[PDB]
């Protein structure tokens, strides 16, 4: 199936007593793998697959790197704060990553935001960065100006990261690439007087993604359906939903499995 | 850019030595290596960023501190013999990415279990052959620096008092003067060639100078012959017909 | 742009009185990243209670789970408390008892 | 383990073109990086490479394939003041430099010509002391090294007189050995055959 990994940064200026002013979590699919922040200052797993598999000098090493990189984006914020003329608390975000699709395509990205919002995108087929503004147009520049580094990161996009990313798959292979199959009920109930409501509901499904719809018979999608998030239970496993009211029949597919509910 | 020093030292055995590293380019990462004859640079330590640093490849018998963007100290405890070698110190604006390192000069520490065996060169001048200013129109000087301990002299040519560069070639390593001992002392030689009208001007003064790097004055010297301080040694001659 | 936490309350298992389970508390959506949640029972707070470590969604928004085990009942209410800076006064969400 | 691989030395003739290899063998790549290192100097940055290709700086080119896993960096017109160290780095899968040992570049000048001697000198001050000249011989004579732990024998240099577009190969050696002469000097070397002896 379709899998990815990810590391983000987050830069808070002026942060409040408890909130760092810096932390750094990567993820592998929905799972946190790593971790840093600017009060433990240090890099460690956050799955026991990453544990069991990185020595101790892949922690020490990225430590130091990381330790490096909480004061470049310190430092970062600081100007881009000079840029706008703000004062106070502001934020600025980084995700760098890389997917391998199932039918073994990938894709790579690497994005900046400001208080929350895009700022700069790369764009590694291009090697250039797409700024949202003026300010971002002036980091834009400087970036676009140094050949070696928009190399350096297409590069990491295309063979560092899905190198990466295919070992880990197959450090946690026995947690990501399991399949727990959906439980799908549906439940009926008048509700307003006149106006029935259909629920369709899963869970202790992996992976989370999962696809559900509502057909009126024969096979039509139709037409207001409501959709519930796709939840984590806490176990590991997840749970969603879609509803609609009114032969109706409730559809879901999950990991290549297409099962029917006739209402 | 970025500057080291000492770039020479001689060091007994058991000292302790700091080598300096700085820097006024605001690099964030900042790096110690070692090299050896035979060998691709060692990493010893680095240090991405100030308050952070790392060990590097050969981090034993070495310590380092970064308390300031800027600076970069290596420090020796109890310095050893195998210690003997070239440090280079070098910074990049960042470490890990695509940016370039700029390296310092930087220094050769020489640690020995006995200070007695450092010697200053002797420096001969050797006139140019009659037969061969007969037979090419040219003449060609000779340097000899010999019996210097350890290895790091600088040889140049002064001609009424300016140096020289060109018609000039100096041996790039010295040679062992005892090659199976461990603590050969070394020979340079050098060669400077000019016309032979130019060598028969005999108001044409032409010196070989020798710039030894030995002792300091916090060094101990007990011995009987002179102190093997750092010193220029020069011989010189003057053009004849 | 200030986003304010979306809350979710909900139990790992289709919910029955009588029958242990898993209360959640799933909080995202929010931007800033500081934000305090607290489970509730009949509107004090719970004392054992796990949760994730801050996430990060790719739309640059956070997310948190907060769980703890419980044993519904028709008397007992439970609830998720969530303060951030979007919010005048700490929201408390009220446990639908359904699913 | 991780292994990064160059020659040792290379020798080419001025004017031409010389191309020095760099191999590796790392779990990932970051990039390589060329620098040049004159002797007794420090190193500078001369080139990096991370995608598949060749670029240039002026008479300097780098090409990387990363398929095959090398790089290599070309000379062309090579001048003497080319001759130097170079040296390979590659950039890990952690983001470290892996350096390799090194490549010493030596030039054999274009000798228009040749006029291969071997002359003695005399010490400017007293005393006796004597040294051999084997000079202006053809680049691709080759001085082999000394016998007798008392003779010394040099590696040759080269001295280009700019004035007078001139450059010409020498060796030195000197003993202080009775029967040390100019005529035995270079006997364990193979010398022209039209070599003058005063
Ligand atoms: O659709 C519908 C079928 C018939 C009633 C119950 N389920």
């Amino acid at each position: 199936r379709t899998h990815s990994l990810r590391y983000f940064r987050l830069g808070v200026s002026d942060p409040i007593h408890g909130v760092p002013e810096f932390i750094s979590v990567g993820y592998v699919d929905s799972h946190p793998i790593t971790t840093y922040d600017s009060v433990t200052r240090q890099k460690e797993p956050r799955a026991p697959w990453m544990a069991e598999n990185l020595a101790p000098d892949h922690w020490e090493r990225y430590t130091q790197l990381l330790r490096g990189w909480q004061q470049m984006f310190k430092v970062e914020l600081k100007r881009l704060q000079r840029h706008y003329n703000h004062s106070g608390s502001h934020t600025y975000q980084r995700m760098i990553g890389c997917e391998l699709l199932e039918d073994g395509s990938t894709t790579g990205f690497l994005q900046y935001a400001y208080d929350g919002q895009d700022f700069l995108i790369f764009n590694k087929d291009t090697l250039s960065w797409l700024a949202v503004d003026n300010v971002a147009h002036t980091i834009k520049q400087a970036w676009e100006a140094n050949q070696h580094e928009l190399l350096y990161q297409k590069n990491w996009l295309e063979e560092e990261c899905i190198a990466w990313l295919k070992r880990f798959l197959e450090y946690g292979k026995d947690t990501l690439q399991r399949t727990e199959p959906p439980l799908v009920r549906v439940n009926r109930k008048e509700t307003f007087p006149g106006v029935t409501a259909l629920f369709c509901k899963a869970h202790g499904f992996y992976p989370p993604e999962i696809y559900m719809t509502w057909m009126k018979n024969g096979e039509e999608i139709v037409q207001e359906i409501d959709y519930g998030d796709i939840l984590p239970s806490g176990d590991g496993t997840y749970q969603a939903w879609a509803s609609i009211e009114l032969l109706y029949s409730c559809h879901v597919e999950h990991s290549g499995v297409h099962m029917v509910l006739q209402v | 850019g970025i500057t080291q020093a000492p770039t020479s030292q001689i060091l007994a055995a058991g000292r302790r030595m700091t080598l300096r590293c700085t820097q006024d380019m605001r690099h964030n990462a900042m790096y110690w290596y070692r090299q050896d004859l035979g060998l691709g640079l060692r990493l010893i330590h680095y240090s991405n960023t100030a308050g952070t640093t790392g060990k590097g490849e050969v981090p034993d018998g070495y310590s380092v501190s970064r308390a300031n963007t800027d600076d970069f100290p290596l420090t020796l405890a109890s310095a050893v013999p195998s210690q003997t070698s070239v440090y280079f110190c070098a910074s990049s604006e960042a470490g890990g990415n695509t940016g370039e390192l700029f390296f310092g000069e930087g220094s050769r520490l020489t640690v020995l279990e006995d200070l007695k065996n450092v010697f200053p060169p002797e420096v001969a001048v050797f006139e140019p052959s009659e037969a061969e200013i007969s037979h090419t129109q040219k003449a060609t000087l000779v340097c000899l620096a010999t019996g210097f301990y350890p290895d790091h002299v600088e040889l140049s040519w002064w001609v009424n008092g300016k140096e020289v560069h060109s018609g000039v070639c100096t041996d790039p390593q010295p040679l062992k003067e005892q090659p199976a001992l461990n603590d050969s002392r070394y020979a340079l030689s050098s060669r400077l060639r000019v016309s032979a009208t130019f060598w028969q001007n005999p108001r044409n003064h032409f010196r070989c100078q020798v710039q030894f790097y030995g002792l300091s004055e916090n060094d101990e010297w007990t011995q009987d012959r002179a102190k093997p301080v750092t010193q220029i040694v020069s011989a010189e001659a003057w053009g004849r017909a | 742009i200030q986003r304010t936490p979306k809350i979710q309350v909900y139990s790992r298992h289709p919910a029955e009185n009588g029958k242990s389970n898993f209360l959640n508390c799933y909080v995202s959506g929010f931007h800033p990243s500081d934000i305090e949640v607290d489970l509730l029972k009949n509107g004090e707070r719970i004392e054992k209670v796990e949760h994730s470590d801050l996430s990060f969604s790719k739309d640059w928004s956070f997310y948190l789970l907060y769980y703890t085990e419980f044993t519904p009942t028709e008397k007992d209410e439970y609830a998720c408390r969530v303060n951030h800076v979007t919010l005048s006064q700490p929201k408390i969400v009220k446990w639908d008892r359904d699913m | 383990g991780q292994n990064i691989d160059q020659p040792t030395e290379m020798t080419a003739t001025e004017g031409a073109i010389v191309q020095i290899n760099c191999t590796y063998q790392t779990s990932g790549f970051n990039g390589l990086f060329w620098y040049q290192q004159h002797a007794g100097e420090a190193p500078t940055f001369l080139s990096y490479n991370v995608l598949d290709g060749l670029e240039e700086k002026g008479r300097f080119s780098s090409f990387l394939s990363r398929s095959k896993g090398y790089s290599y960096l070309l000379l062309k017109e090579l001048q003497m003041k080319d001759s130097a160290s170079y040296l390979c780095a590659v950039m890990d899968s952690n983001y470290q430099l892996i350096w390799g040992a090194g490549t010493k570049l030596i030039i054999k000048p274009d000798i228009q010509n040749p006029d291969p001697a071997v002359y003695q000198l005399r010490d400017s001050k007293s005393s006796d002391k004597s040294v051999c000249l084997f000079t202006d011989f053809d680049s691709q004579t080759n001085v082999s090294q000394s016998k007798d732990s008392d003779v010394y024998i040099t590696d040759k240099c080269v001295l280009d007189m700019r004035s007078m577009d001139f450059k010409s190969n020498s060796a030195v050696a000197w003993s202080n050995k009775s029967d040390f002469a100019c005529a035995n000097a270079f006997n364990n070397s193979i010398i022209p055959e039209d070599t003058f002896f005063p």
